[PDB]
């Protein structure tokens, strides 16, 4: 299920994330078998142009995206794996829903939508707010 | 408590717009042509791309939206370019020549024009083959013949060692951006789908040039599909998907001679030389009745708003560019030029039947046999600078193609509610390229994910 | 506070840290107000510039800095978050000096500068310290 | 126990020299000029940069030791080659010249020489506008005049479509260095200041380019400013930050031709042509009572080892290069070049009252009105090589300019302690560009941080 | 110990990465010490050839490799330090071998290289075996 | 259980195949010559690189498999190019000459051709030295001399200022790769090795340009080694490695003149000038018991598959190109060519010591004295193109080289079990480069490791 696996789903879209996850970044394969040095099998020219150095160069901007992803795993303390929460409530911004109900008929992608200046409005408090306001765990005795 | 909440890896389909890589199998490496005017050093096809098919699932297309085409034509371009950039130059072949019309409409005359040699004063003559199409009679002060090309811009030879056949081409995705593809056969350019079925590197597909046709393509199956960007609008071509295929004879029974003379401190000139026997002229035949049941199929197809299931009519092109009113294509390396004249002498309104032909009885002339052209000289993407020259194939130039798509215009200079009348459009190029384009949609993948979460 | 609300300060300097972080990598934005494309508003030419690539250029060096920056708490397992500690003493090398005095009268910058090639010193040692001689937690019982 | 600790995002301020990028304002993007002399594709100006006042704080600033005068001229120079860069050739316009000197010194004379055309043979004949400065009379051959520009180096067009205005620009930092400005008025250049105010992206400026004066630039407040790298240094120059603005009157009355005469194949001229109605001079008309009051402010602000409070004395420039002995600036692509021979003609040495003039009151002869001079070429920071070709305007060249600096330099040649002499100096035109750099100090930004922590 | 300390070991081996890692990641000290602006101490020229623009490229391409590497150390939530283990077992695939014996006896490159398809055929699975079906660590009582 | 553990920063080294940088010590740096040949803007050795030595490890190695020496050769070529880039040209300087032999086989003929000037048409007369051996007689219409290099391909200066003398040059590895280095004296190209020690950069070496020999280069130590690709393949060279080294005297007594004559606008052309004093020839003196002890030690290292202890035989090469039929190398910008016809006249194949010399009783004639040859103009990498130009030393040329190997080839024009012939061979000029280079070896380092673990 590279990406498919989630029609109207926010659970099983949820529990088919590493398979997307490894399915979308397969193409590192794809560029070993370039066998592309400078001929094919018997002659050859150079025939380098802007296609193929453009080739390198959006495999260069979509790999940079990937780094800048990264980046945002280590600015929130959030590098350990996919499951990693937030210290930061949902605004009422988003509009009375069932959250249930945000899950199975959102496909993550309604919930979204309609949080999506609400979805980016609950991002930026994540920095200062599970860094800045940072605390452990819970409070319990023993 | 709806706990924001963050998750990666997360199911995300988005517009992408984006660059697309090159792709070419393990059979194209082994073409060993040093470039049969389309491989490189680019990334070969991996042995096994995940193409999951995507149910329960649904995606917008625009295939005429789609962003593809312009970085295919401009990678075209810059291929081409950088390809030409190792040719040896024409520049002296340029002078003035002499033709003789010695095979007297013919357009096959021997003309021996001056040649120059390595060094600066040591110059000889010689003399090729050219056509009635690579120079012009001076009626001026008609003294000689003029390459037309060589009085507007500079000439180059067009690498006769790359020689321009079809090659399968591959276009993946960089890392992170999927196509997500249709999976539809009525799937027309600007809708939705359900098959989406995402495909990290799109399927292969062979780009021969042609015009109002195809050569070699995707074939659309189990209906005839006719779209076009406004059907309405009369001037936007009519894209359409045959059903089936015909079987193409653009085969030139006569030989080609090379004469490989070096011009230049390592450069050499395939002139054409003399052609051994009677020299005749190229034919083409091609078969009727399962054209008969495809244009029945179309006229069917046609009729969109025809009044009272019978508007369907078709006439030639008036006029104007010969590589917009004639369908033109590559076919080792010489560019071949079937007529189509056979096809807009038809006309399926009131009987697809009383048009319809039988096999058992199939009539004396009923196997389409017309003339076919070829041409030496070309400007791709109708771009007026530095032209080429395409070499001799030294041999009967034998080229099979087949049909898949088709393209129209429909008559704007006519009855608005009367008659349909579609004539053949070639004008725009790039609905060839688009033709195929109408399920792939790159598609950009987020694994950012928010939601309230107790 | 991007960068101020620390004149002398160590306490309060290490608490509006994730304020001065969050302001200074913010320069994302006003790359994305780019509206740079190929003219202002009706006609334009190339003018790319050495200045211009340049200042890709710069972005490319300085976020290679971060990106290094993140190699490096990558290496001492440190990425967690701002809150990091080491297994490595301050070495006698500096001088004689109250702590909290160091704190609230160097500004980080005199306790830093007067550790200086101290402050080195002691770093070199985290990795074969923190990682090399890598212990856990404390030893205690329940 | 001092248990080292380390900590990140840490308030670190270090000395940063780095690259700045390009910023310029979405009313720059609006525009709508291909470019303005001044605009590009870099990227806009945020809507809201943070510029974080840091107080109890401090920063050394060295405005002279900036690096940021460099890269801005660099940038400066490198945009400029890459706009004449598109810009048609003048070659063929250097040929020789024969201008007669009709308006009769006036410095104008229609000029008519040979201008060439497509065909390589086929040559017609023109007649400009030219001036006394863009050809010299020979004297060794005394023939005709030649252009001095072209018999030193090649000749170019000026892209008469990029009209040579100033546009707002703004410098941003990159990820990770600021740019610490102080926020103080009597801060110099080598200074420590406690106004520090982190900026991501330096304050919007107007780039005008001008020789011993500014233009539309950044106003020091609430005092007369006097710096100068070495006060004692005589060949020093004086940096003044006035502090109020005067109103001048660069505007020429005479309107302008223009004849855009096609040269090369896509390629025209914007030759001068004749000018309707009695052809005059430009003049200017400066206002008295201001000036006089900041003439008191500086005189007052002069002081500096005056001998008993009276010590300043100005004289006009010994002489020497045409951009150093005089005021240049570009106004609507017109180069002008307002002179400046009424202020070294003033001394507030005794009395800064005695030489101070009533409004109430003011003289009949009190408006200053001065001659002023305009250019169609020109060279850039003192670079001798090829020139470029200012188009007309077409129409009567009105420029507003404002007043907000002042570079002198003292004079060597005189007594050291008898009377202080300031001359106009216009040597230095990285002056201009420092005098509001100094406050501006690119600072590094470092997260790392070491502690002995219990 | 940059890369000797193990001529056939793997406890031993693995007792010295951190000095192989710190001795092997040195290279930036050498890059510091470039005095190479323009001159050495009285005049030069450009000089810039393809060789060095090419060394700060084969610089680029191997940092690039490290940095795959902060990336795959990302995918299994593998970046805290040198020691972290996988929810894979070690297929039969391999031949019989003992595990002490494969330790001591395989400098880690016996054990590798008949395991080597198998090494990496144990590879894959680990992404979505220790993150696909990430369980926590032991389940006991107190 | 065999539960698979993963492992971070283990110990690994696997066959690298990557770039190397360049390195130069701090007394490179401080050389101060803009650059003598060699130096740039390059990284500088680091002042203290770890050489951890592995001991109880293995590592075959394969220097003529080693990539080193192709990137080598390659960088020096980039950095030839681009250091040839700025020297001033010498096309003009290709004209005619008209040589008078006054030195009478002595190569010393004052020529005086012309040299152009700054003005189109203002030309003046020059005379310089010439040898024998940049301009040839014609004897087509005999009229004068011409350059063999001026009648092939262009002509340029070789950048007199960059004089061509050895410099210490470094090779650092990229972060992750290592180059294992055998610590062995025996050990030959492709062999394991015990004393690997990782050097991140390699040890400072002195590429001296030479052919059939090795100038200030890696002593080999406690043994003389001869290997060679193939020894049964007689073509395949024998590279030698000499166990001390002996002190030549490749300097010529006479003077040299130099001619700075401006001839572009900027580009000066060092002619020879005339020499002071009589003319003599250059000179060379070398030890005799040395060079016998190492003959003894080569002959004794010879044998191989010596036929009873004695086959070893050496010959002159048969003949070929100059810098293959004798030795070559660069010493002060002057590329000297001190004769091998010494080291061809001697056979040690029954006793070693009957053609030992005493020291004490030395002979008369012992002291090796030939003659020593230069020239001016060379094609590097044997790349026939655009040559250079060497100009004058200005000086008596003192040459002080050192030996440390040899290059022979196998007869194969003989008997093939009668006697083992050695004759000089300079063919392969990568053999030079390759000498030093079998005990490096790029090796690769990774730190992931699987391992089944309880
Ligand atoms: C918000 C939403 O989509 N709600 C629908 C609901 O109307 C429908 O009855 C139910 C059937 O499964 O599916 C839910 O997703
Ligand atoms: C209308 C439509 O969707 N047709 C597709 C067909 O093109 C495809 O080949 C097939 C594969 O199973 O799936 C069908 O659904
Ligand atoms: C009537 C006739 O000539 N038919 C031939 C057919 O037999 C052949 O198989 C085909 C190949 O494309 O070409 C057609 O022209
Ligand atoms: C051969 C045949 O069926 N011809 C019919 C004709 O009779 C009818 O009048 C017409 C009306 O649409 O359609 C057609
Ligand atoms: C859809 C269509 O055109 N079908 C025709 C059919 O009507 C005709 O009877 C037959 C004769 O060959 O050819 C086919
Ligand atoms: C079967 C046959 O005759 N083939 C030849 C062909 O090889 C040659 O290239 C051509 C030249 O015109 O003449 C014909
Ligand atoms: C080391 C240092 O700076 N010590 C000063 C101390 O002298 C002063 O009495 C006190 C007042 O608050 O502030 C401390 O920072
Ligand atoms: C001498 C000085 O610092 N003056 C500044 C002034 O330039 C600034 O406009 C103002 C803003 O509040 O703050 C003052 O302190
Ligand atoms: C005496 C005189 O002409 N004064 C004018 C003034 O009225 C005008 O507002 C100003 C515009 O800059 O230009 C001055 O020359
Ligand atoms: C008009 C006036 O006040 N003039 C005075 C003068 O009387 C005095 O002698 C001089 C000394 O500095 O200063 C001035
Ligand atoms: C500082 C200064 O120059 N002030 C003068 C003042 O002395 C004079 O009385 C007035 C008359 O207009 O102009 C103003
Ligand atoms: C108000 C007026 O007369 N304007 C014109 C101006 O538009 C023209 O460009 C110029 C030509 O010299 O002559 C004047
Ligand atoms: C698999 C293997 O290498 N086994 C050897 C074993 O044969 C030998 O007896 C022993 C002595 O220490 O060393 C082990 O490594
Ligand atoms: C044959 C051999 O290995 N010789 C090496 C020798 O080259 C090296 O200088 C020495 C350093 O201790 O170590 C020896 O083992
Ligand atoms: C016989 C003779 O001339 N011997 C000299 C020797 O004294 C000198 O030290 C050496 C320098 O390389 O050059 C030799 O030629
Ligand atoms: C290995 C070799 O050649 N040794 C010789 C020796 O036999 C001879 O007696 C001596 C005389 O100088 O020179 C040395
Ligand atoms: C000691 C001596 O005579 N030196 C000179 C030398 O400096 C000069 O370059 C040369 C010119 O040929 O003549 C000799």
């Amino acid at each position: 299920g590279f990406l498919g696996a989630a029609g109207s789903t926010m659970g099983a879209a949820s529990m088919t994330l590493t398979v997307q996850a490894r399915q979308l970044l397969s193409g590192i394969v794809q560029q070993q078998n370039n066998l592309l040095r400078a001929i094919e099998a018997q002659q050859h020219l150079l025939q380098l142009t802007v296609w193929g150095i453009r080739q390198l160069q959006a495999r260069v901007l979509a790999v940079e995206r990937y780094l800048r992803d990264q980046q945002l795993l280590g600015i929130w303390g959030c590098s350990g794996k996919l499951i990693c929460t937030t210290a930061v409530p949902w605004n009422a911004s988003w509009s009375n829903k069932s959250l249930e109900q945000i899950w199975n008929n959102m496909t993550w992608m309604e919930w979204d939508r309609e949080i999506n200046n609400y979805t980016s409005l609950i991002h930026s408090l994540i920095e200062e707010a599970q860094n800045q306001q940072e605390k452990n765990e819970q409070e319990l005795l023993e | 408590k709806l706990w924001v909440t963050v998750y990666y890896g997360v199911p995300v389909w988005k517009e992408a717009t984006t660059t697309l890589f090159c792709a070419s199998d393990a059979k194209a490496y082994d073409t060993e042509v040093h470039n049969v005017w389309a491989t490189h050093a680019c990334v070969p096809t991996d042995p096994n791309p995940q193409e999951v098919v995507l149910e329960n699932v649904t995606e917008n297309f625009n295939m005429w939206k789609n962003n593809m085409v312009e970085q295919m034509h401009e990678d075209i371009i810059s291929l081409w370019d950088q390809s030409l950039k190792p040719c040896v130059k024409l520049t002296p072949l340029c002078v003035t020549l002499n033709c003789t019309d010695l095979r007297n409409r013919g357009e096959i005359k021997n003309c021996s024009f001056n040649i120059t040699t390595s060094i600066r004063d040591k110059v000889k003559k010689d003399y090729a083959l050219f056509y009635r199409l690579d120079v012009v009679p001076i009626d001026n002060d008609n003294t000689s013949y003029r390459l037309i090309n060589c009085n507007t811009s500079t000439i180059t030879q067009a690498c006769p060692k790359v020689s321009f056949e079809p090659i399968p081409i591959h276009y993946c995705t960089p890392a992170g951006f999927a196509i997500l593809k249709c999976k539809d056969k009525k799937f027309n350019g600007t809708g939705p789908c359900k098959n989406v079925s995402t495909v990290q590197c799109t399927h292969g597909i062979r780009p021969v040039v042609s015009t109002q046709l195809l050569l070699n393509g995707s074939l659309a199956e189990e209906e005839v599909v006719i779209r076009s960007s406004n059907f309405t609008d009369n001037a936007k071509n009519i894209i359409v998907q045959l059903k089936e295929s015909v079987e193409i004879n653009c085969t030139r029974p006569n030989n080609n001679t090379r004469k490989s003379i070096h011009i230049g401190p390592g450069r050499a000139f395939y002139t054409t030389g003399e052609i051994i026997g009677d020299i005749r002229q190229a034919h083409c035949n091609i078969s009727r009745t399962k054209w008969n049941n495809t244009l029945n199929q179309i006229a069917t197809k046609l009729k969109e708003q025809f009044g009272n299931n019978k508007t369907i009519v078709f006439n030639q092109s008036s006029g104007g560019d010969p590589e917009i009113v004639m369908h033109s294509f590559n076919c080792g390396g010489e560019f071949f030029y079937c007529n189509s004249t056979q096809l807009f002498n038809s006309t399926w309104n009131f009987n697809g039947t009383w048009n319809l032909t039988q096999s058992n009885g199939t009539e004396g002339n009923d196997t389409i046999t017309l003339p076919c052209r070829i041409k030496q000289i070309i400007n791709m993407w109708q771009e007026v600078g530095k032209a080429m020259y395409a070499p001799p194939i030294r041999g009967q130039i034998r080229c099979s193609s087949n049909i898949t798509g088709l393209i129209l215009t429909r008559d704007g200079g006519t009855n608005s509610s009367g008659s349909e009348i579609f004539r053949p459009g070639g004008g725009d190029m790039r609905d060839n390229w688009r033709s195929e384009l109408y399920k792939y949609k790159v598609v950009k993948i987020e694994p950012l994910g928010v939601a309230p979460t107790k």
